[PDB]
């Protein structure tokens, strides 16, 4: 199988700035009898199909703004914008259709903005959420940049492992940060044992790490 | 040998 | 030209799936058919073309053995099927485009279906409960929301006050527990002031199980 590798796997670029992602092939996708590279790049944008934008190495699709340009051959290739659009943030991948299998690479390209501390909220489960038997504890991280933080929950000041679960929203599109959920979930007979819950936060934003927690009884 | 590489080849 | 696939299928564990690909807007026979799937979050995988004029097929050998490729000109539809199906097969399942059969060469995949989301999963269809996110009492700018928790299949949909309210609003992509079931939360940031004053609600939608729950979110 030829094996297609892109470099970086995430890109911030500010806008207005020139942004290139590379993809190499273990073997030379470049035809002896056309001197043709039958490699592509796709843009995919959060919850759509890619789409073509690039065939042999640098024939742009109809449509596809000039700021995007392909180049190399054999196994190193680049896709370059020239020039960074909000509508351009979405991941890009690489494909060889040189033989079967068709295989793609994968590349992650965003908005580079300043940094920006998470604002922290916690949230105790809902009396009618007790009711049922089950204590779901929430702990928000709301508009930071970059995109890497790391939430740890503590339980009477005991690290917890294993029983939580988060998730992150796409790169906002007024202000370019993100923001992420994590749930911790304890049976209610847990839940009801301890007394201080605790969410903590690090992140390059902050001098810190922040921590918001509340005691079982409100 | 094909000029151009097959899909069936 | 386009081609057309069903949102979504929902098959148990150790089942047969059949995602179609309905082709429009050109001749059905003239192009190769090709299979690329995606596992939520990760890459694409190509998994086998089809020339649909003659059946003749191509699988990348980690498929050989489980799947088939198969076309039916009368309906202009061309099928992938797969047995033995795991967690694992969870994906969109896209069909897309490439060479023009008469001429042979190997192309890009130019037109692309917008794929089957399929779940494998022996949950049975559930409405999610939606809980408070109460604002704390404290703050500036308080954050409240909803938690919507234990609902099968994705996806959900949350507005706040019937669509009024979407500034600071963050619905968050859903996660699937180790029970099977779905759970996501939607938060808004609002003036601590206007907490005594204005009316927050969570409109959730649940189409699967046919579930609308509105939930006002207050102070404890
Ligand atoms: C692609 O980009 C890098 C800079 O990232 C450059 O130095 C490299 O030689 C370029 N190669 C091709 C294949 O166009
Ligand atoms: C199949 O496709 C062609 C042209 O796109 C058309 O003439 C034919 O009716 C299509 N539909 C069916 C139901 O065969
Ligand atoms: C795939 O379907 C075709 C048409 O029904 C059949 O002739 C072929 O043998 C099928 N199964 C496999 C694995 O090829």
């Amino acid at each position: 199988d030829i094996e297609m590798t892109q470099y970086p796997d995430s890109l911030a670029v500010f806008l207005g700035e020139r942004a290139t992602v590379n993809c190499k092939s273990s073997q030379s996708v470049l035809h002896w009898g056309n001197d043709k590279n039958y490699f592509a790049w796709y843009q995919q944008k959060r919850g759509q199909a890619p789409k073509l934008l690039i065939s042999s190495s640098s024939a742009r699709e109809s449509g596809v703004p000039d700021r995007f340009s392909g180049s190399g051959s054999g196994t190193d290739f680049n896709l370059t914008i020239s020039s960074l659009q909000a509508e351009d943030v979405a991941v890009y991948f690489c494909q060889q259709y040189y033989e079967a299998p068709y295989t793609f690479g994968q590349g992650t390209r965003l908005e580079i903005k300043t940094v920006a501390a998470p604002s922290v909220f916690i949230f105790p489960p809902s009396d009618e959420q007790l009711k049922s038997g089950t204590a779901s504890v929430v702990c928000l991280l709301n508009n930071f940049y970059p995109r890497e933080a790391k939430v740890q929950w503590k339980v009477d000041n005991a690290l917890q492992s294993g029983n939580s679960q988060e998730s992150v929203t796409e790169q906002d599109s007024k202000d370019s940060t993100y923001s992420l959920s994590s749930t911790l979930t304890l049976s209610k007979a847990d839940y009801e044992k301890h007394k201080v819950y605790a969410c903590e936060v690090t992140h390059q934003g902050l001098s810190s790490p922040v921590t918001k927690s509340f005691n079982r009884g409100c | 040998s094909s000029a151009v590489r097959l899909r069936s080849s | 030209v386009q081609l057309v696939q069903p949102g979504a299928e929902v098959m148990q564990p150790g089942a047969s799936m059949k995602v179609p690909c309905e082709t429009s807007g050109y001749i059905f026979n003239d192009y190769y058919l090709h299979w690329v799937r995606q596992a939520p979050g990760l890459g694409l995988e190509w998994m086998g073309w089809i020339a649909p004029k003659t059946g003749v097929t191509k699988f990348a050998q980690k498929f050989q053995g489980r799947v088939n490729m198969t076309a039916d000109s009368s309906v202009n539809t061309s099928y992938l099927e797969m047995t033995g199906l795991t967690f694992d097969d969870t994906a969109v399942y896209f069909c897309a485009r490439g060479t023009y059969l008469p001429v042979d060469e190997s192309a890009a995949f130019d037109v692309w279906g917008l794929g089957t989301d399929v779940t494998v999963s022996s949950a049975s269809t559930k409405g999610p409960s939606v809980f408070p996110l109460a604002p704390s009492s404290k703050s500036g700018t308080a954050a409240l929301g909803c938690l919507v928790k234990d609902y099968f299949p994705e996806p959900v949909t949350v507005s706040w006050n019937s669509g009024a309210l979407t500034s600071g609003v963050h619905t968050f992509p859903a996660v699937l527990q180790s029970s099977g079931l779905f759970s996501l939360s939607s938060v808004v940031t609002v003036p601590s002031s206007s907490l005594g004053t204005q009316t927050y609600i969570c409109n959730v939608n649940h189409k699967p199980s046919n579930t609308k729950v509105d939930k006002r979110v207050e102070p404890k």
